RNA sequence: AUCGCUUCUCGGCCUUUUGGCUAAGAUCAAGUGUAGUAUCUGUUUAUCAGUUUAAUAUCUGAU
């Protein structure tokens, strides 16, 4: 599942990484894959 | 519906016969494969949970 | 001629945060659907 | 003095594609005077050909026509050569001609 | 109204600022149950009676 602190770091990574790189966003998060981010986000 | 449900998941583990290097998904793969030779009831609920309410 | 920067979704050479809305911004069905659905109802 | 020979053929294409494309406009139709920017065009020339290759829908809110025109020439350029150069290496491949290992994998990538 | 000084406000520059390329260059992440090791951290309750002991101590008992 999926908690506010995670999307919240998520928001974040992805305003700063921008949107192709989910395998380091996936990296900032403990217990996330690139493909649930990914999914999370679209 | 454990026999249609054993040839699935023994057709589903031929593909890693090897068990290579193989990654985190196919380790996540075969960790379902295994609870459902375990505890074959939950999931056949879920399948037909599955089958009867998801379209996406 | 002012030109606009480029703000890339695949290369953060500097690591900058850009907001979403600035990140993000740098469909048709035909009418025979209708008559082929319909047709197969009937 | 060295001559370009088989492993530096995609660094010098890309060295005087961006040679031209910074000759082309970005001196020879400017009026941008106070500083024409062309490092930063050069910026867009580079995502332009990402987001062909990505299949991506390129464009740029308020980007001179000039600059767009000059661009989207260059990337029908680029793209030439890239699609020719897949067809042939796909035909060496196929009769069997070259076993590298690393025409094999870039072929398969671009196809 | 004009000149100068100061205070705040606003506009304009703000390229003076995103090192090039390819097969997004390629790929991916598992765990604390057991012990132990090391480092810090703390230390070497007040009489008296007895037991004890080479002497201490210990032990026992009220504080």
């Amino acid at each position: 599942v999926w908690r506010n602190t995670e999307d919240e770091i998520l928001k974040a990574a992805v305003m700063k990484y921008g949107k192709n790189q989910w395998s380091r966003i996936a990296s900032l998060l403990h217990r996330k894959s690139a493909k649930q981010c990914k999914a999370r986000w679209y | 519906d454990t026999k249609l449900l054993i040839l699935a998941l023994e057709r589903l583990k031929e593909a890693y016969s090897v068990k290579s290097r193989l990654n985190q998904s196919q380790r996540e793969e075969l960790g379902l494969i295994e609870q459902a030779y375990d505890n074959p009831h939950e999931a056949l609920s879920r399948i037909k949970r599955h089958l009867l309410t998801q379209r996406a | 001629w002012k030109i606009p920067p480029c703000i890339s979704n695949w290369k953060n050479a500097k690591g900058y945060t850009i907001p979403l809305d600035k990140r993000l911004a740098a469909v048709h069905i035909n009418e025979n659907f209708a008559k082929l659905a319909e047709a197969l109802y009937i | 003095a060295k001559t370009v020979t088989k492993q530096r053929v995609e660094s010098h294409f890309d060295l005087e594609l961006r040679a031209a494309v910074m000759h082309d406009i970005l001196d020879m139709m400017p009026e941008g005077i106070k500083q024409n920017k062309a490092r930063t065009i050069l910026q867009h020339l580079s995502e332009a050909w990402r987001c062909w290759k990505a299949n991506i829908p390129w464009k740029v809110p308020g980007l001179p026509t000039p600059i767009e025109n000059m661009i989207l020439r260059y990337v029908k350029a680029k793209a030439d050569w890239w699609t020719n150069t897949a067809h042939y290496n796909r035909e060496r491949i196929r009769r069997g001609a070259t076993v590298d290992k690393t025409v094999c994998k870039k072929n398969l990538g671009r196809l």
